[PDB]
């Protein structure tokens, strides 16, 4: 994510970059699966609604939660108890492939 | 023997030491120190796996103490090369599926390669001894191909598989070799009835998320068929993004715009590139779906079309799974004769063997004369030579059963064999017609010691690659003008196989 | 009316409702004076109560 938090005006929602490489040292081409969640303290919650199946371009990508469907989502719209909460993001890439598949986090 | 430009699978020195660690090396500095500092140079040798190799250090001196390093960074590849994916815990005696990416980065050079998935007697493939499995392909430069093989892991433990690929008007081939662990499973309990003579004479002294129907069906009018598959989940509320792996039986390939037509459909997406990939060698294909139902049955189907001829076809695959996990997912094969696509094996209490390889030696040759006849017949291989009459016939989806009668026991072998005695013989499904076989036939047969099945005394026989079988007619059906030529090199087999009995 | 009776029952699940009931009210209150009729005037009232 473009920046280690999540700010709470931030109009844009949230833009995140995904970079997937193979270990020898060239770039990858695919497509990727990304869910994100909120975990309290040892509580984590999914969050279902803002998983996106999105395209993976020469090692590089770009995606974007717009602010509006982020607030769709939410339980309580907006309180202190949201403090305190932190985000966690899983991400399953597959290979064009098909064969090769790889689970990757976010978290904190 | 159409092209005489490839390297030989025998000459493929392939990719054999894959540690997931190694080097736990302890090096002392004996170097007579500039500013300050032994340099040390250890020449070393470089694994056959592809990948960054991270270097981590720490020097204790006992002078200055420990001290750990920058880590170093060796980058190793080759142009073109082959890595193969596999799973970890698979069942022993459950026919499976793997896949094989071959990668070229090439800048502007495409490939035809000719590989083979390689020969061996603990897994169950399409590849015989004999019988070559060489798959011929193309790759577009900075490019890589999905190959998948299903094969049945026959043994348990420690399995190494291994494909060589080779290439033509180039230079290089490779080759991986790699491990995993192979298991039983154990319950041999399926609707047994209580006594079913299962026991021996000589001892003592799984899909649970989905539904998932795979039918593959003709088309009206090379050759295209149908795919069909019709699928459900089996829960409370409707599941999140499923995925289908789909893979081609060999040489088969989607027709590009119902591909199209269905991609805009419902609930479904195909990116574009594996979408408008071409069809010189789209082999593999995987759909994503928005969501699966666990209230009814929601199929699809489309077509496929031959690209290449040969006589056998690889089953097809299908393997969906949630988005998220991988585990719990459910596999199906498809053939269109082969009931739910599964390879042709023989099996008993826990042991299979895989029955795949030519149905008989190869008939029809213009060599059919008594010296080549005795020449595969004076060969030690010959257990057993009998002459019986086809007298009852079990006919099967797995194999069709021929009850053949030994009145004379020309030459036994490693077998123990009464006078009017009658003992089973089999072949498989896929071979039942190209033999042209009736009842109430005599026959003139012979094999080996090796094709037995079973132990004494419930044993069966075994008509494989080389099993040599042919009718005898009655003597009132070989007194014909025309069938002369063939009761003649009956009687002068038999008589100068009688009397001088075996050279040796 | 209908939607306000099983409030706070349906927010958990659907956190859309209460847009529906405000902009439908709002509908009312600005365009609740002109009417004619009492059948009309009733129900509308208690929506807005
Ligand atoms: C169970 O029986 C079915 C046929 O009814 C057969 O297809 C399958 O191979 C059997 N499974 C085992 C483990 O024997």
């Amino acid at each position: 994510p473009t920046e280690k938090f999540y700010y709470i005006y931030n109009e844009k929602g949230l833009e995140v970059t995904i970079t997937a490489r193979f270990l020898y040292g060239k770039k990858v081409e695919g497509t990727a699966f990304v869910i994100f969640g909120i975990q309290d303290g040892e509580q984590r919650i999914s969050l279902p609604e803002s998983l996106k199946r999105i395209p993976i371009e020469d090692g590089s990508g770009e995606v974007v939660l717009s602010r509006k469907v982020l607030l769709d989502g939410v339980q309580n719209p907006r309180a202190e108890d949201l403090v305190g909460k932190s985000l966690y993001v899983s991400a399953t890439v597959i290979l064009h492939s098909g064969s090769d598949m790889v689970q990757a986090e976010r978290s904190g | 023997n159409l092209d005489e430009d490839i390297i030989a699978e025998e000459n493929i020195v392939s990719r054999s030491e894959f540690p997931e660690s190694w080097l736990w090396n302890v090096e002392d500095l004996k170097e007579p120190p500039k500013n300050g500092i032994s340099t040390k140079l250890m020449n070393i040798f470089l694994k056959d796996s592809i990948t960054t190799w991270e270097i981590l250090a720490v020097s204790m001196s006992d002078k200055k103490g420990i001290c750990v390093a920058d880590p170093f960074e060796v980058t190793v590849m080759q142009d073109f090369f082959i890595d193969l994916r596999l799973p970890y815990s698979v069942v022993r005696n459950e026919q499976v599926e793997i896949r094989a990416v071959l990668y070229n980065y090439r800048q502007n050079q495409e490939l035809k390669v000719r590989v083979e998935l390689l020969h061996n007697p603990a897994f169950c493939s399409l590849a015989t001894t004999k019988r070559r499995h060489q798959q011929t392909v193309t790759i577009p430069p900075k490019s890589s191909l999905s190959v998948p093989y299903v094969i049945v892991p026959l043994k348990t433990g420690l399995q190494e598989v291994e494909v060589k690929a080779a290439v033509y008007h180039h230079f290089i081939s490779d080759g991986v070799r790699k491990s995993l662990k192979v298991v039983p499973e154990g319950i041999r309990m399926n609707k047994t009835v209580a006594v079913r003579t299962l026991d021996p004479e000589r001892l003592g002294r799984t899909c649970n998320k989905f539904d998932l129907k795979v039918t593959i069906k003709p088309a009206p009018e090379k050759n295209t068929m149908i795919l069909e598959i019709c699928t459900r989940y089996r829960g409370d509320q409707d599941a999140t993004m499923s995925i289908l792996d789909i893979s081609m039986m060999t040489g088969f390939a989607p027709d590009t715009d119902d591909l199209k037509q269905l991609a805009n459909g419902v609930d479904r997406y195909i990116s574009k590139y594996e979408l408008d990939k071409a069809f010189s060698d789209r082999n593999t294909l995987i759909i994503y779906l928005d969501k699966v139902s666990h209230s009814e049955d929601d199929c699809l189907a489309f077509k496929v079309h031959q690209y290449f001829n040969v006589e056998l076809i690889q089953p097809g695959a299908v393997k969906v799974y949630a988005y998220y996990n991988l585990e719990e997912s459910c596999t199906r094969f498809y053939h269109p004769e082969k009931e739910d696509g599964k390879l042709n094996k023989l099996c008993r209490d826990e042991l299979c063997r895989c029955a795949e390889e030519n149905c008989f030696i190869q008939k029809s040759d213009d060599k059919v004369t008594l010296e080549e006849r005795l020449d595969k017949a004076c060969e030690p291989g010959v257990d057993y030579v009998y002459k019986t009459r086809l007298v009852k016939v079990q006919l099967s989806n797995d194999f069709d059963e021929y009850i053949m009668a030994i009145e004379q026991t020309i030459k036994s072998g490693s077998d123990e064999v009464q006078v009017g005695q009658q003992r089973t013989f089999i072949s498989p499904i896929k071979c039942r017609e190209a033999l042209k076989l009736e009842e109430k036939k005599h026959y003139l047969m012979w094999g080996l010691s090796s094709d037995f099945w079973g132990e004494k005394p419930n044993l069966s026989y075994i008509i494989g690659k080389d099993t040599w079988v042919e009718h005898w007619p009655e003597e009132d059906e070989c007194q014909d003008e025309e069938n002369q030529k063939q009761c003649q090199d009956l009687g002068a087999f038999t008589e100068s196989m009688v009397v001088f009995g075996c050279p040796n | 009316i209908s939607l306000q009776e099983a409030k706070d029952i349906c927010e958990e699940q659907v956190n859309s409702l209460p847009g529906s009931i405000t902009k439908a009210g709002d509908f009312l209150e600005a365009n609740y004076m002109n009417l004619q009729r009492s059948y009309t005037v009733a129900i509308a009232g208690y929506a807005l109560a």
